[PDB]
């Protein structure tokens, strides 16, 4: 059985693989980074639906996706009214910022609701729950590498104010852009081609 | 080369180990982990190269 | 100086979860005056030990009496005063992870200094204060010695 | 030769236990399984029966082999064969379908 | 006003580099040191590094218009 | 239905019992066992062959294996 | 506090939108009720 | 004729009608429980040997959000042009990973797209990359050589 | 039977006013939602000769965003109309300035009368479903992903930010069941959100040719 599927096997699976080249050989992507083919009908906006080249992408875990709406709570929350608690992680002049500013506290809020509703978006993106993602960083391995170069020894109380991390991570969305422009429609569809990365 | 990090499971590790205590210090020498591009715990094979 | 820590020891356990190797066996030790714990791989074939064989046990950060800090590479032909020239088995390793008992709130009461000599593993658990010598990616020197008592 | 008596106890049983539910289809007792026919629901039985015969013998044959055999060190590091391939040269060859 | 990428792809580095040495293997004069080599794809990767190869690259987009990009003004990838 | 005999009432409730038993498909075997945790719904219920362990979570139908 | 009774109003106020739209397509319907009646 | 060809029961392209217990969670009901557990339910679900996918979606206490057809032609006519980008990648996806192997999702959506890029299901063959309006030097490289020229 | 023929005549009025609705026909949420009941209550339940008889089934009906768009919903009384039949209800329509008429057909029209239709369409825009297709609301499944008609206004905008001609788009047909359910028309086009794996979210137009 093995030596006649072995023959069989070599003769249509190469028909099936030449019909499928010679139906897309000339779609390709466009510098306006659109995927169109010969007659130049635009096929997909974006490669993928997300304009990335497919080697680059890795296998990563959406956090917020699985855990339970407790469990995500004590975990993407950053309570600023454990004074105690804060000590130990921010150092001593970062608390008293985190402990006494209404805006670094509301600001914190705003980006809780925000992956609050990330959650419900990926809840309605990916069903079943599977945490499992293709996406270009590894964000989890960009970190580990950061702890490794700079001696991050995660013992003491760090530096990283929190508004820090907010304002940083919001100006990135900025930079990582795959729709150009400032169009309503282009800023629509960056947001969208960029919205399970961010 | 360089400082990779990764983790990986042997192939024979033993799915309990994770689990149970040693789970840092694994009983059989699964779990490779590579940290600053060094081989600090774990059997090699496939799983990892 | 560039001792972490030291204390008398005894193995109470070779393998408990059996012989996975060859030349390397786990070692399961009690400290005495701290009562820390100790898993150690030792190379059972160059360096065997027994059930009940005390040992000085001297984690330190650099061989030199002196205490300066070596390079990390190996070299020989060197005459200065050296830790291991008054032991018998001496590994170098790397600390690869701290873990303890940390709350939220307050700080951990005991910690698990993990070390992995080349891959021979090592945790040492107990009392902080006796293992706050210990800082995760740094060099340290095993340097054991069995006490003939 | 404690694994081969281990594996031959093993099949000796399968075949025991194949010509047992041979006896109950033959009586008429194998009770049909939902959706098949009763000689799917004979094919199924026996099919299961061999499977776990052979997966039996399979994992008490590597049960045996020792860190030092060199089936096991081209498995485990995934160089080459498998779990099967040392199943069938130690234990046992087993069910050969065709189609 | 231009709108592709601002990143030279692997394609445009291709060629750019092909043609490049091309001409540095038909005697054009060279826009970077030579420190010493003399096969013309090293010196075309070396003017490529020093942004120094006097080229412009006519991307066109598929309406068919296009924009012209130098080898100085995108960023080099690899 | 309803008026008939009550041992032709029991009669058909019987064979409907039995045509509903033989349309239940069968289950699919395997190895019970609390060894194994699901890593979608943590449960420790699942269902293992070996051919490579093959694991099932008899609870969310998540699939796995080991080599 | 006063800005979550201030939504609330504001919620009840998208209420009666509805209830006002469903009392407007009423009134049209008791004219086209007629225009079905002489149709069918 | 009658008793072969009058239909008590069923609808004509149903052969015959399974009826099992999901043990995977890919056919399993899944229910985002109060507290935000995912929670998969094991739900009774049919399956058949024929499609009539309109009339079976319509039959009430079946399920008109989940039920579907394994059949990209008949998805077409009930569900519509995308629902049929949909379905083709999902039973594509089944046909490619089923043996465990795994295959980028871009090369998935990029086929499926062509395939459904006109508004049709566009075959891929003579018959259905030849009818696409590419140029004839094209469509000589492929199959019908000299028709198409 | 009366009951199943309930069932399926509320089935369908409640698939028509979701359809209406997304086309922006406006209906009231109470009528939007109807279970069978209110149905029942409604209609009382004898389909043939009682009150959810095919034709008193009717509504005239209004745009939400015109209510002077307005369309006369007929589920006929013959199962597979005809010119004469299509055309006394024209005649009807015709005293009213309303066109549209969603036609709700058990058989579908007569060949003749789907040229009657035709003819009297660009005028009176009456339009075929055949009720079995609206049993179930197709954007209501799992694979439908979330259509919207485009407004020309915007469409000349999607055309400009891309720089494309509409004859570059991918296409859907007006007789596909999404394009039929929105009642949208050649040259029109549709955008479409669908979920996406590899980014979340994937905006994609399909001109209806």
């Amino acid at each position: 059985e093995g030596l006649i599927d072995t023959a069989v096997k070599t003769a249509e699976t190469g028909y099936i693989q030449r019909r499928l080249i010679k139906s897309m050989e000339s779609v390709m992507v466009k510098y306006d980074a659109t995927v169109r083919n010969s007659i130049n009908q635009v096929v997909q906006l974006r490669y993928g639906e997300d304009g990335l080249a497919g080697e680059s992408v890795e296998f990563q875990n959406l956090a917020t996706l699985k855990p339970s709406n407790k469990a995500f709570e004590k975990k993407f929350r950053f309570d600023y009214t454990n004074e105690r608690a804060l000590r130990r992680t921010l150092q001593e002049d970062l608390v008293k910022d985190v402990l006494s500013n209404a805006h670094i506290q509301n600001e914190l809020e705003r980006e809780f609701e925000r992956m609050r509703e990330d959650r419900e978006v990926l809840r309605v993106i990916f069903p079943t729950g599977d945490s499992k993602v293709v996406l270009p960083c590894n964000l989890l391995r960009m970190i580990w590498n950061a702890q490794k170069i700079f001696h991050i020894n995660p013992r003491l109380p760090s530096d990283l104010h929190p508004i820090k991390v907010v304002e940083g991570v919001k100006e990135l969305s900025k930079k990582l852009v795959i729709v150009n422009g400032d169009d309503p429609l282009s800023r629509q569809a960056q947001e969208n081609a960029t919205l399970l990365f961010n | 080369p360089g400082h990779i990090n990764c983790i990986r499971t042997h192939s024979t590790h033993p799915d309990d180990e994770d689990s149970g205590p040693y789970k840092h210090i694994s009983p059989g020498d699964t779990k490779v982990v590579v940290e600053n591009g060094e081989l600090i715990m774990g059997i090699l094979c496939k799983k990892s190269l | 100086a560039g001792i972490l820590f030291e204390d008398i020891f005894d193995v109470k356990d070779i393998d408990p979860e059996g012989k996975k190797f060859d030349r390397v066996s786990r070692l399961h030790c009690e400290s005495e005056s701290f009562k820390m714990d100790l898993i150690l791989d030792v190379n059972i074939q160059i360096y065997p030990v027994d059930l009940g064989d005390k040992f000085r046990l001297v984690i330190a950060s650099t061989l030199y009496e002196d205490g300066t800090l070596d390079d990390g590479e190996y070299n020989p032909t060197d005459d200065r005063p050296s830790r291991a020239d008054q032991f018998e088995y001496v590994m170098y390793g790397k600390v690869y992870r701290i873990e303890g008992d940390e709350t939220s709130t307050e700080a951990a009461t005991r910690l698990s200094a993990y070390v992995s000599y080349g891959g021979l593993l090592m945790r040492l658990q107990g009392d902080a204060n006796n293992l706050h010598g210990f800082e995760v990616d740094s060099r340290v020197y095993l340097l054991m010695k069995k006490l003939a008592f | 030769s404690k694994t081969y008596q281990d594996i031959q106890n093993t099949i000796k049983k399968a075949k025991q236990d194949v010509i047992e539910v041979i006896e109950k289809a033959h009586n008429n007792e194998l009770e049909p399984t939902p959706g098949n026919t009763l000689r799917q629901t004979f094919e199924n039985q026996v099919n299961r029966i061999l499977n776990d015969a052979r997966d039996k013998t399979g994992s008490s044959a590597q049960k045996s082999l020792s860190e030092y055999n060199n089936f096991k060190s081209m498995v485990v590091s995934g160089a080459k064969g498998s779990k099967i391939n040392i199943s069938q040269v130690i234990a046992v060859v087993g069910q050969q379908n065709v189609e | 006003k231009r709108i592709t990428t601002p990143y030279m792809t692997k394609y445009e580095r291709a060629r750019v580099l092909g043609t490049r040495a091309l001409q540095i293997a038909m005697c054009a004069p060279v826009m970077v040191e030579l420190e010493g080599e003399t096969d013309p794809l090293l010196i075309a990767m070396k003017e490529l590094k020093a942004r120094k190869i006097p080229i412009i690259i006519r991307r066109y987009l598929p309406d068919g218009s296009y924009e012209d990009w130098g080898v100085d003004e995108l960023i080099i990838s690899d | 239905e309803e008026m008939a005999s009550d041992e032709l009432k029991e009669m058909r409730k019987n064979l409907t019992k039995e045509a509903i038993r033989e349309h239940q498909m069968a289950k699919t075997g395997g190895t019970q066992t609390d060894l194994f945790t699901c890593g979608k719904c943590k449960k420790k219920n699942c269902t293992y062959t070996q051919v490579t362990t093959f694991v099932v979570c008899n609870e969310c139908g998540n699939r796995w294996k080991f080599c | 506090r006063q800005k979550l009774l201030k939504e609330q109003e504001e919620k009840r106020l998208r209420e009666k939108e509805e209830q006002k739209k469903l009392l407007e397509q009423r009134a049209q319907y008791v004219e086209k009720t007629k225009n079905i009646l002489m149709f069918t | 004729n009658m008793l072969t060809d009058m239909t008590l029961q069923g609808i004509e392209q149903i052969s015959k009608v399974y009826m099992h217990l999901p043990q995977t969670d890919n056919k399993k009901k899944i229910i985002i429980t109060e507290d935000g557990e995912f929670k998969a339910l094991q739900e009774w679900i049919l399956e058949t040997d024929g499609v009539s996918l309109m009339r079976v979606l319509s039959e009430k206490d079946v399920d008109p959000v989940r039920t579907t057809s394994n059949d990209i032609v008949e998805i077409f006519t009930v569900l519509g042009i995308e629902a049929v980008r949909k379905a083709l990648e999902r039973e594509l996806y089944h046909v490619i990973s089923f043996d465990g192997s795994y295959v980028n999702y871009r090369h998935l959506a990029l086929l499926c797209d062509t395939m459904t890029c006109r508004g049709h299901l566009m075959a891929i063959t003579r018959h259905g990359v030849n009818r696409q309006d590419t140029g004839p030097l094209m469509k000589c490289s492929f199959e019908e050589t000299v028709d198409v020229l | 039977d009366d009951e199943e023929e309930t069932y399926r005549l509320w089935k369908i009025r409640k698939t028509i006013m979701q359809l209406c609705h997304d086309r922006g026909y406006l209906v009231t949420q109470d009528e939007l939602d109807q279970t069978l009941e209110e149905f029942k209550a409604q209609f009382g339940d004898k389909p043939s000769e009682g009150r959810p008889r095919r034709t008193d089934l009717t509504v005239l009906v209004a745009h939400n965003d015109d209510p002077t768009d307005q369309m006369f919903v007929f589920f006929p009384e013959e199962p597979k109309v005809g010119i004469k039949t299509i055309k006394v209800y024209c005649q009807r329509m015709q005293e009213e300035n309303i066109t549209r008429a969603l036609i709700v057909v058990q058989q579908g029209m007569t060949p003749s009368a789907k040229q009657s239709l035709v003819d009297m369409a660009p005028k009176y825009i009456l339009e075929q479903f055949l009720q079995q297709e609206l049993l179930i609301n197709i954007t209501e499944h799992e694979l439908v992903p979330e259509h919207v008609v485009m407004t020309k206004e915007e469409v000349t905008e999607l055309l400009a930010r891309y720089k494309l001609r509409e004859n570059q788009l991918p296409r859907i047909q007006a007789g596909d069941p999404v394009a039929r359910y929105f009642g949208i028309k050649r040259g029109q086009v549709v955008k479409i959100i669908r979920p996406s794996e590899t980014a979340g979210r994937y905006i994609t137009y399909r001109l209806v040719q």
